[PDB]
């Protein structure tokens, strides 16, 4: 409602980075907000697309960043009569980011890991793995639980049971208010997915560089499976978390399998064991529900409500044909111990191929009218195919079925506007929260300021 | 007495007619004051109205290509006809309706097209011994529905890229089956083999020469090869006036769009042809899998019949994707691919079983209704749609136009096609709205107000500008 | 496998001293080293991992240092507690292989054995048994050689020495060498000795006594 | 906190088996490797080998290969290591270890299991008493403590009251059978003026013999 769309500050990157792929705000120690984005496609050293990461101060006019620098060498050590090695060629760092306290998580989803013992070999495979930095100490440290050293012909004997190989871990990831990062891994357990869970703190006092293979004894993994529900599902694609089982003294992880059980898609919610509370199935095959997921009150009764992403729904229309537009979910959480019903609220695209419901970003409350509002992207949809991003205010009983607002791209076609998103944050300090969107294929981010309504 | 065309008191004779179908208009000078000028054509000839000022039309429908239904699809350079009439001449009235009729034909001995899409990932060593002589056999039993066949050949696997192909050892990117005690072709994703001909020893020996590869995750890149198959035209091949036949088998699950992710593939299929001189597909490492939407606006566009051959253990799945991409059919194929040529004739007759009626470009205005007559003169109200035919039967339907009000163009023409046929129906809409009298208007008439009307058709209107 | 020496075998130093352990491979080990200290009849404690990483709970003044195939553990500003043995250990290959072993041992000024022979007791004669006892305590540095003499000979055959840790108070060593013969054999000779070789005198400190005689 | 609680001392006979154990607390014994050490006043240091208790993959070294056997019950949260055949080089106390960060380590070690392989039977101590020979400031006397087995035995003077300016030697096996002593000095004005006696007892035997020690 009350963004201004004609006064944008735009931030931009190096031709061809990917620059805005995935962004997050950012309050330093003393509580100045800037902008963390990843650009997984940034040269490195030896002029091989690597990614990188760039921490963008509050500027109305925009403009460059400066680099939030990691070590982009490739590691090997000989150790235990095995040899272990990382590369980090092509491994995407910056294809998602995120923010807690004065910590910056940015993840490399591919880069790939492999142990070679005399002729044998665990196999060149994309594990993943995450930096952390805290940018005002210089602090650096490293994450990742899918490396192992164990040979490729004991998979096999197993029949590839346990399977960390493929995790892609920091394909998607959050952190809870305690300090805990949760990885989504969506290669995990032969592409089954996964997820890591860690305390900050204690991947920061448990990495030594060098060391490659290190031991965080208060992680915490999800469990493989032999339910063919749960093959090529996934599991990890993303991740979000939530107060959902009353318990305020635990908190409860969102995940999104947008292939479960044969393309339907699906979206669980656990607790902090992976134990499962709920699952929402998807509407149609191939939709891709759980794509995205969001989680935020949307109707002020101070119980997190859910929003699921489909952006290959194909709506029904006249003589029995289809188009794809894409659809949003939206889950009221009920009163006290009851589960996740029927869809409150169903939102469709209206542009073919939009892909409406790509990305869904919590807004906070936009027009400051007591109920939480939401963003929902459709990265190629508007009238020009160009992307647009829709608002949507809460209400009493849910959401607004029309937006109450629409961002056209300022960017050229194929900018992807809209494909990531975040929002909730006052960053120019006016009282009212602001937008930030992604367009890495202009490699640019544009940022929305929030005025008084008018 | 009076009716609606008096007790309305019309002003003009475009007025007139636009009360109803069955009013006339009078232009005669001899006519008395309180007569009016706006009856039935019986009422005024009844009060001594001069027949050549009475401006009645009557809503037509009158034929101007009306060639005789083909009784064979052989021979000729596609002189063939699927639908009579062609074309008609289409004349309304406001808030008038004319009915017309239609013929279709699905025409014995019809030119077809088949393209066999295999997949030739590790699972499917047992299945390429059994179609060795494929082509051969198959020739055999398609000659008895046609004379006109041509086949060809494709083969996929998944996209050439991690973690879907194995990187490791050096060995394995030449052979991915280093690690077992056997060779295997190296990982590609889509690769055409043989342009659609009617030598049919062709595609046993090109089958003969195929050998399978081997990726690491169950779903295979199927989709990426529908596409390219269908995109091609020049390179697969697909002849203008034929039945079209996109064969696929697999035995495993598929990739479906946005899976490409995982390799770091973000940009979404273009629905572009991508198959170079290399017959190898060239964007399956940088652009992602297709959707199905975008996979049957292709389908459609070329007129693919889609057909998944695969394994009991994937049937169920590949039904309910058919279900997201009408016309498509679906056979269950054994372990081994041996009953494949079986399969591809029961769908041949599946898909020639069905007529399905569709509109385009039909003005705002327009609205129609169907009546079917399929099997033996058995009419069925508001059905567009036969099912349950065979090869040479004949089916038709009428249709009524009812056009709402009048529209500003005056001429427009929109057509009635089958579904998957070549031929179409196409009407000449002509909204006769206006009377003749009126291309002899007088303005500035001296018979009105000192010459601040008009004279049209016998009566005085107020000119432009009042 | 890899052969870890390490070096010095035991060195005597003083609280607050700054001292150095050393370990050399028989090839390159690439800082795949770990440190360990086992304190006077206890378990063993970890200090260094990886070469230069100090291991949870451990104080800063140790540190590791050290490449290739030559690493160094040292101790700045030493404690009352650092008095313990240190082993180095490589896990660059398997086997893992350890070092001798470091003692680090409290210096103090030399100090002279006082010497004490005891001929055996008369229950022990009465059984078919003979053991002469010389004692040698408090005294350091620790390196001392027992020498047995019946009749002015030397003997070898039959002897059984005992030594005791670092005194906790004095700082010092003592030694327990028991010469165990027959009966029969005891009574075919008369003079029973013990020379003590320490190097605080270039004189064996002698101490003996006669059979029968007293 | 990290703790790795061993089995307690074994005393066993050669050609005969043992199991010791290597119990878990405060952790998952299943979260990483366990190593098994070797510990001899001589020979030093030796490792034994390890094992991954999640799968019960092992290695061991190949001077151990027969004699050692690692094993792992993630229920009871425990590792094990049998030894076969045993001899009396097998004589050693044996420690198990884990590590603390890298995967390779080896920084938490148990309080170690003391084994001790031996054909004596329960043997009762003989103690004889140690009187100087027919003079300085200085005495010394002596207490003697041969052929007991096993270990250990606890020894005082005058019953616990006399004992500072003593020194009691470490034992010290004589053919299968452990052999003690321990000194005592004092002033000439002190003896044999005041009756000094050496108290010896040997639980294993149920023997708590004590010797006053006369001059000559
Ligand atoms: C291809 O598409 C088909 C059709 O959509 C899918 O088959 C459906 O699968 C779902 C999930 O397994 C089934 O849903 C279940 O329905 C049961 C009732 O169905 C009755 O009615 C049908 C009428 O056709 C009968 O055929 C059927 O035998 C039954 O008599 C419910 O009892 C189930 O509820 C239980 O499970 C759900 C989760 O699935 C829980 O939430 C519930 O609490 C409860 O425990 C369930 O709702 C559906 O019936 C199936 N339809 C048909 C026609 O078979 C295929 O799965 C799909 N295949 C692939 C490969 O994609
Ligand atoms: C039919 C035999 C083909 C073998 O040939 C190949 O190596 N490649 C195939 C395909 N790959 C595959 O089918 C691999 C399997 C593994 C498997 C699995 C599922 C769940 C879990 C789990 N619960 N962690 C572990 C493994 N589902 O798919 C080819 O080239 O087509
Ligand atoms: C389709 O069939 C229906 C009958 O089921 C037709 O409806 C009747 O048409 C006759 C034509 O003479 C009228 O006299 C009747 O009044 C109609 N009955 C109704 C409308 O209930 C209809 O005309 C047919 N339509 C087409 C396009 O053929
Ligand atoms: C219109 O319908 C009538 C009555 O059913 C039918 O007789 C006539 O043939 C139809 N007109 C045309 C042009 O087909
Ligand atoms: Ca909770
Ligand atoms: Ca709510
Ligand atoms: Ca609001
Ligand atoms: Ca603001
Ligand atoms: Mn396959
Ligand atoms: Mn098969
Ligand atoms: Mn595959």
């Amino acid at each position: 409602l009350n963004l201004d769309p004609v006064q944008l500050t735009f931030y931009a990157g190096p031709n061809g980075s990917q620059f805005g792929f995935s962004l997050d705000f950012h309050k330093d120690s003393h509580g100045r907000v800037a902008i963390v984005v990843g650009a997984p496609r940034t040269l490195g050293p030896s002029q091989e697309e690597t990614g990188g990461v760039f921490l963008c101060p509050w500027r109305a006019e925009g403009g460059q960043c400066p680099s939030l620098l990691f070590d982009l060498r490739d590691e090997t050590r000989n150790v235990g009569s095995q040899t272990l090695q990382t590369f980090k060629a092509r491994q995407g760092l910056g294809a998602s980011v995120v923010s807690w306290s004065d910590v910056i998580v940015a993840c490399a989803p591919w880069q790939h890991w492999n142990v070679l013992e005399k002729t044998e070999e665990a196999e060149k495979t994309p594990v993943g793995s995450c930096f952390l930095a805290q940018p005002e100490s210089g602090r650096r440290a490293e994450y990742s639980p899918c490396r192992g050293n164990t040979l490729s012909r004991i998979y096999v004997e197993n029949d590839f049971s346990w399977d960390k190989r493929y995790c892609e871990a920091g394909f998607s990831s959050v952190v809870t208010q305690a300090g805990e990062l949760v990885l989504g891994a969506p290669g995990g357990y032969y592409f089954l997915g996964l997820l890591a869970q860690a305390p900050v703190a204690d991947i920061f006092s448990s990495y030594r560089p060098g060391i490659l293979l290190w031991h965080v004894s208060s992680q915490s993994l999800s469990f493989d499976s032999s339910n063919p529900e749960y093959f090529d599902g996934y599991w990890g694609y993303s991740v979000a978390v939530g107060e959902f089982d009353g318990d305020l003294n635990t908190t409860e992880y969102v995940v999104g399998a947008p292939t479960w059980s044969w393309t339907l898609g699906a979206v669980e919610i656990l607790d902090s064991y992976y134990q499962r509370l709920h699952r929402l199935r998807g509407e149609q095959m191939a939709s891709y529900f759980g794509h995205s997921v969001a989680v935020t009150d949307v109707n002020g009764d101070g119980r997190h409500d859910l929003l699921v992403g489909a952006p290959l729904y194909m709506e029904s229309r006249a003589d029995r044909k289809l188009a794809e537009v894409g659809r949003v979910y939206l889950f009221l959480q009920p009163r006290g111990p009851h589960a996740l019903g029927a869809p409150s609220l169903l939102l469709t695209g209206t542009q073919l191929y939009g892909r409406f419901g790509s990305a869904i970003a919590p807004l906070g409350d936009l027009d400051r009218d007591g109920y939480n509002d939401i963003a929902v992207a459709a990265p190629y949809g508007g009238p020009s195919g160009r992307g647009q991003v829709l608002v949507f205010l809460g209400q009493s009983e849910g959401l607004r079925s029309r937006p109450s607002q629409v961002l056209d791209s300022p960017f050229p076609t194929g900018s992807a506007f809209g494909f990531s998103l975040r929002g909730a944050v006052d960053i120019d300090d006016n009282g009212y929260p602001d937008l930030i969107v992604g367009a890495y294929g202009a490699n640019q981010v544009a940022v929305y300021r929030a005025q008084p309504v008018v | 007495g009076p009716n609606i065309c008096t007790t309305r008191g019309v002003s003009s004779c475009q007025q007139c007619l636009a009360v109803s179908p069955m009013c006339a208009w009078c232009s005669d000078e001899a006519l008395p004051l309180g007569s009016p000028r706006c009856d039935l054509k019986e009422n005024l000839l009844k009060d001594n109205c001069a027949p050549e000022s009475i401006e009645f039309p009557v809503s037509e429908a009158r034929v101007l290509e009306d060639r005789p239904l083909s009784d064979k699809g052989s021979g000729d350079s596609s002189q063939v006809t699927q639908v009579s009439p062609q074309r008609i001449a289409l004349r309304l009235r406001p808030d008038d309706s004319k009915n017309f009729s239609i013929q279709v034909r699905q025409v014995e001995d019809y030119p077809v097209d088949i393209y066999y899409l295999m997949d030739l990932s590790y699972s499917m060593k047992d299945d390429l011994w059994s179609i060795q002589n494929l082509g051969t056999k198959l020739a055999t039993q398609m000659r008895k529905l046609t004379s006109n066949l041509r086949i060809g050949f494709g083969a996929f696997v998944d996209k050439p890229v991690s973690p879907y192909m194995y990187i490791s050892p050096p060995e394995a990117l030449e052979n991915p089956c280093y690690d077992m005690k056997t060779t295997c072709l190296p990982m590609f994703g889509y690769k055409h083999v043989l342009t659609l001909t009617d030598q049919v020893t062709r595609f046993n020996e090109e089958v003969k020469k195929q050998s399978v590869s081997r990726n690491r995750d169950a779903p295979e890149g199927g989709f990426d090869a529908i596409m390219q198959a269908t995109v091609c035209d020049e390179k697969i091949g697909w002849r203008n006036d034929a039945s079209h036949l996109l064969v696929f088998t697999t035995d495993a699950k598929t990739h479906i769009a946005l899976d490409g992710r995982l390799a770091g593939i973000v940009q979404p299929n273009d629905g572009q042809c991508h198959v170079g001189s290399d017959n190898h597909y060239s964007a399956s490492t940088t652009m992602d899998y297709p959707s199905l939407g975008l996979m049957t606006e292709k389908l459609s566009q070329k007129n693919i019949n889609l057909i998944f051959a695969v394994t009991e253990n994937v049937v169920n799945l590949y039904q309910n994707y058919s279900e997201l991409i009408p016309g498509t059919t679906v056979g269950v194929l054994s372990m081994d691919s041996s009953n494949v040529l079986q399969l591809i004739v029961d769908a041949y007759g599946k898909i020639r079983s069905k007529v399905e009626l569709e509109v385009r470009d039909l003005p705002e205005e327009l609205s129609l209704s169907f009546n079917a007559t399929c099997l033996n003169n058995e009419v069925i109200p508001g059905l567009k749609s036969c099912m349950g035919l065979k090869i040479g039967d004949t089916v038709s339907f009428s249709i009524e136009a009812k056009v709402r009000g009048c529209p500003q163009e005056k001429e427009k023409s929109f057509t009635i096609k089958p579904v998957g046929f070549k031929d179409s129906l196409i009407v000449q809409v002509t909204f006769d709205c206006d009377c003749a009298c009126q291309a002899q208007a007088e303005p500035n008439s001296h018979r009105c107000n000192n010459g601040n009307g008009t004279f049209e058709c016998g009566v005085c209107r107020c000119g432009p500008g009042w | 496998d890899i052969l870890m020496t390490q070096s010095p075998s035991s060195m005597s130093v003083s609280l607050g001293d700054t001292v150095s352990i050393t370990c050399h491979a028989s090839q390159g080990i690439s800082s795949n080293i770990g440190w360990l200290q086992q304190k006077p009849g206890k378990s063993f404690m970890g200090l260094i991992y990886y070469g230069t990483n100090l291991v949870d709970g451990v104080p800063s003044r140790f540190s590791g240092s050290g490449s290739g195939a030559d690493y160094s553990l040292t101790i700045s500003s030493l404690d009352s507690e650092d008095f313990a043995d240190y082993y180095c250990v490589q896990y660059a290959q398997l086997p893992y292989t350890f070092g001798g072993g470091t003692k680090l041992e409290i210096k103090r000024a030399d100090a002279a054995p006082t010497v004490s022979i005891f001929p055996p007791s008369s229950e022990q004669l009465t059984s078919g048994g003979a053991s002469v006892v010389c004692f040698l305590n408090n005294f350091y540095p620790k390196d001392i050689n027992v020498k047995w003499k019946i009749d002015g000979s030397e003997r070898q055959n039959g002897v059984l020495n005992s030594w005791t840790d670092q005194d906790s108070k004095d700082s010092t060593y003592s030694m327990s060498s028991t010469l165990t013969l027959t009966k029969d054999e005891y009574e075919r000779h008369n003079s029973y000795t013990c020379e003590a070789t320490h190097k605080t005198s270039t004189s064996p400190i002698v101490k003996s006594f006669n059979r029968n005689e007293c | 906190e990290v703790q790795l609680q061993q089995s307690g001392a074994e005393l066993v006979k050669p050609g005969a088996s043992v199991k010791l154990s290597c119990t878990a607390s405060g952790f998952n014994i299943k979260d990483t490797y366990v190593h098994w050490v070797k510990q001899r006043p001589e020979q030093g240091l030796e490792w034994i080998g390890r094992i991954d208790p999640a799968n019960g993959y092992t290695k061991y070294d190949p001077k151990f290969q027969g004699k050692a056997t690692i094993t792992a019950d993630t229920s009871s949260n425990t590792a094990y290591l049998q030894l076969s055949s045993l001899t009396s080089e097998d004589t050693a106390v044996y420690y198990c270890v884990r590590p603390l960060y890298d995967y390779y380590a080896m920084d938490y070690w148990g309080q170690g299991t003391s084994v001790t392989v031996s054909s004596a039977k329960t043997t009762a101590p003989s103690v004889y008493p140690l009187a100087p020979v027919c003079t300085g400031s200085s005495v010394t006397l002596g207490c003697l403590v041969k052929g007991y087995f096993p270990e250990p035995v606890t020894l005082t003077w005058n019953s616990g009251s006399l004992s500072s300016g003593v020194h009691t030697f470490p034992a010290v096996l004589q053919s299968d059978l452990y052999t003690l002593s321990s000194s005592v000095t004092v002033t000439s004005s002190t003896w044999p003026s005041q009756s000094i006696t050496c108290n010896v007892a040997h639980p294993a035997s149920s023997t708590k013999v004590d010797k006053k020690i006369e001059p000559r």
